[PDB]
């Protein structure tokens, strides 16, 4: 928001003064002759035709400038990031952020980690978007050097304290008269304010793939498009052998039931003997049910059960189990 | 504080303007409405008028108003007032000149110091709001629910970050001094007063001290006293004339501040929903209009905007991705749309042509 | 009458609670705003409040 | 039903039961105020009046 703001305009008995480019916006000055203006238990201020009366004027800026004004943007291009959680192997949460670059050389631990970069690329932005509190909208274009009339370019400026107003109020004044000091005036109200009743939908508030923005970068926040091409080194130490293992034998899966549903909504057993107890992971490179379990222990007999979902009606596939893929088709699975 | 008040009242003094009342139409009191400024949240007013207030002249007593009493300068009690809008205000507080108040929502100020014989008043046309409550339509601020930001003028009087200029004052006229002298015009000076007199040749239109009094016009009339002034500094205005004082650009502090303070709301009341699996029925029973949107989360939004206060309900359907909804300071949530097969896959072959109609509803039905 | 006004009166006392007044959004004022009570075709409001009256 | 229409769902004036649901739900006393906000139904009947 603009202000104005008036100077004592001027008066004698006869006569005039004149007017000047006072340097303000808008600012305008004019005389004004037989002025003949009384003052309160006064003399009128003249002996005749006063003559003299400029209205000298003035236009300045307004107070919450300082708390509130425009954030007027030219948005670029600019880069990607995200979070990420490892839980590897032997490994717990390691919650881990890195820039999408398919270059970025990234160790934690033993993970040399290495992103993407994403498949898709593209964000919902403009060049031409401006904010006031948390709110943010894409403004087409502030019109930045073009005074526009005061309607939305209110205050023409480039910073709070550039103090360059290339905007038009378009303040004119009116003769004072009646025998009354005054500047009878009149100018533009104020224009981006009046937008300021119609301000509309915040894009954040429609952003697609229902995600959200951040503030002061403009992260976008985790519109989950698109395929990363990692690439992570792993502890080849953390590896063992082959040989001295509980080894697998007896193979056989009991499809228990399944329902298609969200939740990993299907149990399904197997039924085993093994060589020797322990442990061996059960993965899943057929996420068709997408099992509940990824690794179990492998107790000798290891004949016990699992929990996945799929949406099928029924399956026919199979999947792996310590190092030994073992076929559980899959039943007729309700729905809800 | 007291120091920047003690700087608005050290060299600044009240004075009086022809305050277009509405008795008459127009008034002369130190009441005369100024600085008209309201622009809180709280929907409160800091202004100041022709004289001081609140504090007496040198800064002291908040109820003693030094008001330009006529010509000359007084500071009385503040005893009574009637602090009003269309509505009784709200009113907070003051600073000297300033005046800090709050009223409710309206349109015309209605208020003048209860002199006793005169309220002075001077009373001004102004449309008032209540600021919305953020995100919905209501008339009160909430006194609990949902907390926000909201903006005020800070009641502190303790600011120099504001200031305005006390300026250099002017010229004024006058008529009473000239006396008669038992045959003509007579000069009478109160002190210091160069009162500029002219009658019908020129007399010290420098004005005089002195009594002087000169035969040219034995009338009183054309003899034109003009007294002028700057013992305090105050700021010149379109409603004041030039001034012979173009001078004392004395910023002396505003005392408030618009700041963005915080204050709650209350959320909305939570609508009926109904997964009537393939859509689900959405109906609320409010007590204001808020928004609700419906932004698709998948390539889309195709959103919903309305402002409804009356016991209503809607029906809406979406695949699993979920999408997004808020009604009132209701934040958005968004739910997958499932549990909805509809459909046998094996029955008979009639029953599984109904299946192969409805396992989906259009890629079955192009398909087939 | 006076009978059942004494009813009243003979061992009731007045009190104040923290009314949520206008002027600063709350008082603890005896005068403290209660039994808003006003439903008559006249628009008639029989009300009581944290204090004897 | 919800206090939509049986806002009074009893038997008689004296029979006292009450099969309604204001849907009565408290909200947390706080800024060191005592109080007990809340939240109920409407006079749903009474909407319908």
């Amino acid at each position: 928001k603009y202000k104005t703001k008036v100077p004592s305009p001027v008066v004698k008995c006869c006569g005039a003064t004149q007017c000047t480019s006072k340097p303000h916006p808008d600012y305008q000055c004019q005389v004004f002759s037989g002025v003949y203006p009384f003052m309160y238990g006064g003399a009128y201020c003249f002996c005749d035709t006063e003559n003299t009366q400029m209205s000298e004027a003035y236009v300045e800026r307004s107070e919450e400038c300082s708390i509130d004004h425009a954030k007027a943007y030219k948005v670029h291009t600019g880069t990607v990031q995200a979070m990420v959680n490892i839980t590897y192997g032997s490994v717990s949460w390691r919650s881990a952020d890195v820039y999408v670059n398919g270059e970025t050389p990234a160790k934690i631990g033993d993970a040399k980690l290495i992103i993407g970069p994403l498949s898709s690329a593209w964000s919902p932005f403009d060049n031409k978007v401006v904010v006031y509190g948390h709110e943010v909208y894409n403004y087409d274009f502030p019109e930045y050097g073009t005074g526009k009339a005061g309607s939305f370019g209110d205050l023409q400026s480039r910073t709070s304290t550039s103090n360059d107003l290339y905007a038009n109020t378009n303040l004119k004044l009116q003769r004072p008269q009646a025998g009354i000091v005054h500047t009878p005036f009149t100018q533009v109200p104020s224009g981006f304010e009046r937008w300021k009743k119609d301000k509309g939908a915040p894009l954040n508030d429609v952003a697609p793939f229902g995600c959200s923005i951040a503030l002061e970068p403009l992260r976008a926040e985790n519109c989950a498009v698109g395929s990363i091409p990692i690439s992570i080194d792993i502890p080849d130490a953390a590896f063992t052998r082959i040989s001295e293992t509980p080894t697998v034998s007896d193979l056989e899966c009991k499809i228990t039931e399944c329902t298609y549903a969200f939740d990993f909504g299907g149990i399904a057993t197997v039924a085993y003997k093994s060589s020797k107890a322990g442990n061996c992971p059960i993965h899943s490179p057929s996420g068709v049910a997408v099992i509940k379990e990824n690794d179990v222990t492998l107790a000798e007999s290891g004949s016990f059960t699992f929990h996945f979902s799929t949406a099928n009606i029924h399956p026919a596939f199979k999947l792996q189990v310590c190092t030994s893929a073992v076929t559980c088709k899959g039943d007729c699975k309700p729905p809800k | 504080d007291l120091d920047t008040h003690f700087t608005q009242y050290k060299l600044a003094r009240p004075y009086i303007a022809d305050c277009p009342n509405c008795g008459h139409s127009r008034c002369d009191s130190p009441i005369a409405i100024e600085e008209v400024r309201g622009d809180a949240h709280a929907g409160v007013i800091r202004i100041q008028t022709s004289a001081m207030f609140g504090l007496k002249t040198d800064g002291v007593d908040l109820a003693y108003m030094s008001f330009m009493n006529g010509k000359t300068q007084k500071s009385i009690k503040i005893d009574n007032l009637h602090v009003r809008t269309s509505a009784p205000c709200s009113l907070v507080s003051h600073h000297g000149y300033y005046i800090l108040a709050q009223c409710p929502p309206g349109d015309t100020v209605t208020v003048g110091f209860h002199d006793g014989p005169n309220r002075h008043t001077c009373t001004v046309a102004h449309k008032v709001e209540f600021r919305p409550v953020g995100r919905e339509k209501y008339r009160h601020p909430p006194e609990h629910g949902v907390e926000l930001p909201c903006n005020r003028y800070t009641h502190k009087r303790a600011d120099q970050g504001h200031y305005v200029e006390m300026h250099q004052p002017g010229l004024v006229a006058d008529h009473s001094l000239l006396s008669i002298h038992s045959a003509k015009v007579k000069i009478t000076v109160p002190s210091g007063a160069q009162v500029k007199y002219y009658c019908k040749c020129p007399d010290v239109r420098k004005g005089i001290t002195s009594s002087d009094h000169t035969t040219t016009c034995t009338d009183v009339k054309q003899c034109r006293a003009y007294l002028i002034d700057n013992k305090k500094w105050v700021y010149n205005s379109g409603r004041l004339p030039r001034g012979e004082g173009d001078t004392f650009k004395g910023k002396l502090h505003v005392p408030f501040v618009p700041v963005k303070a915080k204050c709650i709301a209350t959320l909305a009341p939570e609508p009926l929903v109904e997964h009537k699996h393939r859509t689900l029925i959405l109906h609320l029973h409010p007590d204001h209009p808020t928004l609700l949107t419906t932004r698709s989360l998948g390539s889309d939004a195709n959103p919903t905007r309305q402002w409804i206060e009356r016991p209503t309900t809607v029906n809406f359907t979406v695949t699993g991705e979920g999408l997004e909804y808020t009604w009132g300071n209701h934040p958005p949530k968004r739910v997958w749309a499932q549990e909805s097969g509809e459909g046998n896959p094996h029955g008979w072959p009639h029953e599984v042509v109904v299946y192969y109609y409805n396992r989906y509803p259009l890629t079955t039905i192009i398909g087939l």
